[PDB]
């Protein structure tokens, strides 16, 4: 084995010989040049994060105003219309006229729009009305529907008139409380069709309020059976109904009362919580004798405890038995005297016993009694208690008429991310007098406007700034309402196994990697209080490979005319940016001809980034003919642009200029270099250039450059960055492509730290393997590995055709040691929307949990003796000057037989964290302020007796 | 068939559920000819 | 027992699954002489319990008694029979 | 009580209480279906 100093050597001369190859070629200092030389095409502007949040969320506040202001002004007509109506009873001569939807008729009359396609909606609508949608299981044309299906059709003129001024309008639907929902524009409705829009988390948020749900279940032994089969999926069926605000618990009683999960107390009933309570009902079994002042005795317990969160509002206890002859007023008569606990109670199944007693406890305790008799009931009738939670918000009049936006979710007509207004809709019928007041406690249904996440990122820009910095809004409950790491797909929870309703709910600190500085700034954020932070963050990779640590700024302010909270992430170096000053016109055609696919043999193969330079230019998501489009465009427009804004445009035409400038001036001496297959430069304006035409070919990296994950990596580090090539034959790129490697240029204009743009080149494997050499000893073995411990070259021919492999499914054995001995530091993280391939107990969404190994130590020697059973192994570790690469040198594996468990760096799937201990210490939020419960004026005379 | 469908009602197996699938509104096979699209006639009402 | 044990035990399954197709299963044939399922998607193969939930078979001397007390009081004799046409064919079983 | 096992469906002739154990005594007296309690009560004590 070689001293210290003769390996110390080895390695100063191959780190000499990447870096010079890699500065030379690519040319980093000469891009420098370049952008110093010329100075006066472009000014330096400050990048204010201070004023840049506030004007940010002033935009997201005046854009949910309007939004506010179209729902008023289509509530206020509805409660005004509906009271003028006549409730006509025979509809065979006045036949009403309506749209149904998911179609190609005893008292309507159907209609056949034009249906014309046009942009921001991903389908075919029409103007000229409204469509109407009527669940499956609701028949059109009966009394009820008909009445309604008439005074609805006012609102057509008052959808028009909201959409008169706000052309950029979504979706507005009105979910009346008989079951049918209109909507506009009209547009076809999307196997059998369920969808009901009374169970939707956007009606269901303006039905009521917040509730303490606690369900009593029995498992009494007369249970067992079809009946406990329909009470298992009647509360699963109505677990649904419960948003992020409602916290529930499940209790179960057969002589003695216990949780049937490992809760103990009311949990928040989000995503992954209610999935564990839904678990735990479907494994409960029915015997023994049933005791209900035992089961009301503990339910009204924990509805009574205070020490954890809880919703601090409507406290319920539902009830799911199937009969008897025990009234327990002796508990009612104890625990809630003043009547603040409503009781609902569901007799389920077909059977013969006494209901009386079930029908008294729902009366007593302003509750309500529900029939369930067969499978076909449990979808209506688990959700019809709503309508009684809903009379104390009816009768505070004015002050219950707040605009409400729900957790992010996906569009039922495929519209992407979206929230939603909310707005309830009373009965007024005789208010002007105040006398009839019988059915005016009921909400005639609830208004809505639908807001895509789309429309909030065009208000807040990101191509001022660099590719590390982003906004991100956050919500009270900590979930992000903005996130570039937040994609359109449901999260997912526990492990699919095989023998999209819910919300889009992602927390802060699942969306980035948590840090104890990081939850300080959320907790900030969510009791919404402005501030400011710069503190030392390690960052993981756009791909997911790779932890870089580098300094950024937090700064984040309230939307308060909303409940939401902005923040701008902003690192530094990126307090200022190029902003391009050009008028001259034969300076920007000149600059335009470089973008010719014609020329590209003098002046290399030539990516445009797919940004929203002018309104009539759609993206193409294929750039071969996209670059096609745009620079027709600029030739076939005049240079004023008066329609589009000229910072995109005169930013990617400036880069042109300078990228182009290098290849002819330096790139295009040096036609063939040795250990050279590609040279790339990627700037900032949006402009990627690979000299040689048959290189760029294999450049498979996103042509947007703020979503390319080496150009991200490289502005972090202040180092050549050595980028490992995939594997599993995941296409071409290997051998033919090579090793890429970057350097971020830095410019100071006046004292000025900028990184306006990339340069690198892909060093070939197999010339690199001959100056590595000067091999596939059987006694010694030396690899090199870079930041995250991947193959980039290795000695034993077989190691080198699996390049780009983590060094753990090589040799486990050297890898667990490193980590060990500080020199490879990880952190593991939850991906909660991710898809993975479904195993036994085509693909389902599932958690994947995610591993990055990255540098621990600052330290450059490391040595070391490693022990495998009755062996002693001695390696050597050194790590390349300004570079993010690592020589390990050591003694072959055979001399030594002894072979652990592989450690596996890729996307495994999991089914954590455990949510059994997470409610024992949750995260902070905040809950709302409206509690509308307990009013004198309610009437709840009518129980369950006068339907039956 | 028919002999054994008899056997069948005398022992009194389900005899009046027999009777009912041999009222007028009932499905024949196209192997039988009739005029097209009066395809359920086939049936009659002296079963009872 | 001597004509026929255990040939009501192949009614016919989804293609390459375990999940009986119909809702009422009736067996196959044992040897491809009574009934054969021509359902799109359907195959048969010997995993089946039996019609009644195995109790009504033959594949037993005290299952076969029972069967025939069951038969001679003219109670589901047809069922039986219709079970035996569907398993075997539609000449030996009618005799018995 | 122990005719509660099939969990797809209610069953009628059952021993549930008295007026349902004369009813369900007599229909197998007169021998129709007296094979499907006979059935119904096997499957109560585990099965074939
Ligand atoms: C907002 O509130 C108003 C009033 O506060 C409410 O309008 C009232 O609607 C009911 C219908 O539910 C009208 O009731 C009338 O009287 C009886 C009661 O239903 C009906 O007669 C039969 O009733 C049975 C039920 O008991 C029903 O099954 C049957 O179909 C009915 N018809 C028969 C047998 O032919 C009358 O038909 C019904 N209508 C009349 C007499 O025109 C009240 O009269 C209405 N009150 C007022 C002041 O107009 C309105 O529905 C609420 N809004 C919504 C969206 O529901
Ligand atoms: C519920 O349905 C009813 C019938 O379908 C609607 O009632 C009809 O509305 C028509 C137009 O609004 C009326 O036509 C005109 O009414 C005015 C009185 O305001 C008069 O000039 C005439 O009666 C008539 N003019 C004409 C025909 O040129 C109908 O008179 C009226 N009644 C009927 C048809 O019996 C309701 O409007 C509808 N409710 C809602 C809320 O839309
Ligand atoms: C939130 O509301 C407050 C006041 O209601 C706004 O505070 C303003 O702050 C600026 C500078 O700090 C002052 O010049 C104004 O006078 C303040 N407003 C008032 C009414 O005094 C704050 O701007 C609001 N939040 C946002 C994001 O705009
Ligand atoms: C938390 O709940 C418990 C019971 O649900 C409350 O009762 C006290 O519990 C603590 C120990 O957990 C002790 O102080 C006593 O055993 C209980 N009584 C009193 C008067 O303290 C408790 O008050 C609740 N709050 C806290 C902060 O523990
Ligand atoms: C990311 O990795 C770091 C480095 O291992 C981890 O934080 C270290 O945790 C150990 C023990 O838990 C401490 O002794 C170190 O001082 C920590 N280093 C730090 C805080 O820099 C942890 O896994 C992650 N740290 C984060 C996310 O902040
Ligand atoms: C079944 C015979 C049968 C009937 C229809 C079809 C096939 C067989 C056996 N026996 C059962 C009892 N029944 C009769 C019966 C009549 C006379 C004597 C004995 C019994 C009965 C049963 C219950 C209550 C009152 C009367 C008469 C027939
Ligand atoms: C050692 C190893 O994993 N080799 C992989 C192989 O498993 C995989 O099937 C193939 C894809 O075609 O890529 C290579
Ligand atoms: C006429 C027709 O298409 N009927 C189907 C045929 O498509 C399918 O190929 C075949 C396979 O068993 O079953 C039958
Ligand atoms: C809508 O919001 C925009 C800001 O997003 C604001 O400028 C405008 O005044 C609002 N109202 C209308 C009718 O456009
Ligand atoms: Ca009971
Ligand atoms: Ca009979």
């Amino acid at each position: 084995f070689p001293s210290a100093v003769t390996i110390k050597s080895w390695v100063d001369k191959m780190q000499e010989d990447l870096v010079t190859l890699a500065k030379t070629a690519s040319g980093v200092n000469q891009l420098v040049d370049i952008y110093e030389k010329y100075q006066d095409l472009y000014t330096v502007e400050p990048n204010n994060a201070r004023q840049l949040v506030e004007i940010a969320a002033r935009d997201i506040e005046k854009l949910l105003s309007n939004r506010s202001k179209a729902l008023v002004r289509l509530a206020l007509e509805a409660e005004k219309v509906q009271a003028a109506h006549q409730w006509r009873e025979d509809f065979a001569s006045n036949e009403v006229v309506y749209y149904n939807a998911k179609d190609d008729e005893p008292g309507s009359q159907r209609i056949k729009p034009v249906f014309i396609e046009d942009a921001n909606f991903g389908r075919q609508i029409s103007y000229q009305h409204a469509a109407v949608h009527i669940p499956t299981d609701i028949y059109e044309g009966s009394t009820i529907v008909l009445n309604e299906l008439n005074w609805t059709s006012a609102l057509d003129e008052v959808f028009k008139k909201n959409r008169e001024e706000d052309p950029s309008l979504l979706w507005q639907v009105f979910g009346s409380a008989t079951g049918l929902a209109r909507y506009y524009p009209a547009s076809p409705w999307v196997k059998i069709d369920l969808y009901d829009v009374r169970r939707r988390p956007w009606y269901i948020q303006g039905a009521a309020s917040p509730k303490d749900m606690l369900i009593l279940v029995d498992v009494s032994g007369s249970v067992s059976g079809l009946t406990l089969k329909l009470i298992r999926t009647s509360v699963s069926e109505m677990l649904e109904t419960l948003s992020d605000d409602d916290f529930v618990n499940v209790a179960s009683f057969n002589s003695n009362a216990q949780d049937v999960s490992c809760f103990q107390h009311l949990v928040q009933a989000n995503v992954r919580n209610k999935k564990v309570l839904k678990d735990a009902v479907n494994n409960i079994t029915a015997k023994g004798i049933t005791d209900y002042k035992k089961g009301f005795s503990f339910a009204f317990e924990q509805l009574l405890n205070y020490n954890v969160s809880r919703a601090n509002c409507n406290k319920i206890i539902m009830l799911f038995t199937d009969g008897g002859e025990e009234r327990a007023q002796e508990i009612f008569n104890k625990y809630n005297k003043d009547k603040k606990v409503r009781v609902f109670t569901f007799s389920v199944g077909q059977h013969n016993y006494d209901r009386g007693p079930i029908q008294w406890m729902a009366c007593e305790n302003k509750g309500y009694y529900y029939e369930i008799p067969s499978i076909g009931a449990i979808r209506i009738n688990t959700q019809e208690y709503l309508d009684v939670l809903g009379r104390p918000m009816v009768l505070a009049g004015d002050k219950a008429k707040q605009v409400q936006w729900t957790n992010v979710y996906l569009d039922a007509l495929e519209l992407g991310l979206v929230i939603t207004g909310t707005l309830p809709v009373f009965n007024i019928t005789g208010q002007f007098e105040n006398k009839t007041n019988l059915k005016n406690q009921l909400i005639l249904g609830v208004m809505g406007v639908d807001v895509s996440l789309e429309d909030i990122k065009r208000l807040t820009p990101r191509f001022t700034l660099c590719p590390n910095g982003y906004y991100f809004a956050i919500d009270p409950n900590g979930y992000v309402l903005l996130h570039p790491n937040l994609q359109p797909k449901p999260i997912g929870v526990g492990i699919p196994t095989i023998n999209s309703q819910e919300p889009v709910t992602l927390d802060f600190l699942d969306a980035e990697l948590e840090n104890d500085i990081k939850v300080e700034i959320r907790n900030k954020m969510i009791d919404g209080e402005s501030g400011e932070k710069t503190f030392r963050t390690l960052v993981k990779s756009q791909d997911e490979r790779y932890i870089d640590k580098g300094n950024r700024t937090y700064t984040w302010t309230p939307v308060n005319g909303t409940d939401y909270s902005l923040a701008l992430v902003l690192p530094t170096y990126s307090f200022y940016y190029i902003k391009a000053k050009l008028e001259e016109t034969i300076t920007q055609a000149r600059y335009s001809e470089t973008l010719k696919p014609d020329n590209f043999e003098e002046s290399g193969y030539t990516f445009i980034a797919p940004r929203d330079y002018c309104n009539d230019l759609k993206i193409s998501d294929n750039n071969t003919e996209f670059l096609l489009n745009f620079n027709e465009f600029i030739d076939r427009k005049t240079p004023n642009n008066p329609s589009c804004n000229a910072d995109l445009i005169n930013r990617v035409l400036l880069d042109a200029g300078f990228t182009n400038e290098l290849v002819q001036n330096y790139w295009s001496k040096q036609k063939n270099i040795k250990g050279v297959k590609a040279r790339f430069v990627v700037t900032d304006g949006g402009i990627t250039r690979v000299y040689p035409k048959e290189a760029g070919e294999n450049w498979q990296e996103n042509p947007e450059t703020y979503e390319d994950s080496f150009y991200k990596r490289s502005l972090d580090n202040d180092n050549y960055v050595f980028t490992a090539p995939y594997f599993n034959k995941s296409g071409p790129g290997a051998y033919e492509s090579g090793i890429m490697v970057s350097k971020a240029v830095e410019i100071y204009i006046q004292g000025k730290l900028l990184k306006p743009a990339v340069v690198g080149i892909k060093i070939d494997v197999n010339s690199w393997i001959e100056n590595f050499t000067k091999r596939n000893s059987d006694v010694m073995d030396c690899v090199i590995l870079d930041d995250g411990g991947f193959l980039l070259m290795a000695n034993h021919d077989d190691y080198t055709n699996q390049i780009g492999r983590f060094f753990g499914e090589i040799d486990p054995s050297l890898m667990r040691h490193l980590v060990n001995i500080s020199v490879y530091a990880f952190n593991k993280s939850y991906d909660y929307q991710s898809v993975c391939e479904p195993g036994a107990a085509s693909k389902q969404s599932c958690i994947t949990e995610q591993t990055q190994y990255f540098f621990d130590n600052d330290s450059k020697s490391f040595s070391g003796v490693l022990d495998c059973g009755n062996c002693s192994r001695i390696f050597h570790g050194e790590k390349l000057m300004n570079t993010n690469l690592i020589f390990i040198m050591v003694e072959s594996k055979g001399t030594c037989p002894c072979d652990t468990r592989l450690l596996i760096q890729a996307e495994q799937t999991s089914d954590g964290p455990n949510p059994c201990d997470m409610v024992k210490q949750p995260r902070y939020r905040k809950g709302p302020d409206v509690c509308f419960d307990n009013n004198v004026l309610e009437d709840y005379t009518d129980c369950g007796g006068v339907s039956g | 068939q028919a002999v054994l469908l008899l056997f069948r009602c005398a022992t009194g197996e389900a005899w009046q559920e027999i009777m009912l699938a041999c009222l007028p509104g009932k499905l024949c096979d196209p192997e039988s000819d009739y005029n097209p699209g009066e395809e359920y006639t086939c049936g009659s009402n002296f079963a009872i | 027992l001597e004509l026929f044990i255990g040939k009501m035990h192949k009614t016919c399954f989804f293609a390459d699954s375990d999940i009986v197709a119909e809702e009422d299963p009736a067996p196959c044939a044992f040897s491809g002489n009574g009934r054969q399922c021509t359902a799109n998607g359907t195959e048969c193969r010997s995993g089946w319990v039996g019609p009644n939930g195995g109790i009504t078979n033959f594949d037993n001397f005290a299952f076969a008694m029972l069967t025939v007390f069951q038969c001679i009081t003219m109670e589901g004799w047809t069922d039986v029979l219709y079970w035996m046409n569907d398993a075997m064919g539609f000449e030996l079983p009618w005799v018995y | 009580g122990k005719f509660n096992f099939d969990e797809t469906q209610t069953k009628r002739s059952t021993f549930d209480n008295f007026p349902q154990a004369l009813l369900t005594v007599f229909q197998i007296l007169t021998g129709e279906d007296w094979n499907a309690v006979m059935y119904d009560g096997i499957m109560a004590y585990g099965g074939p």
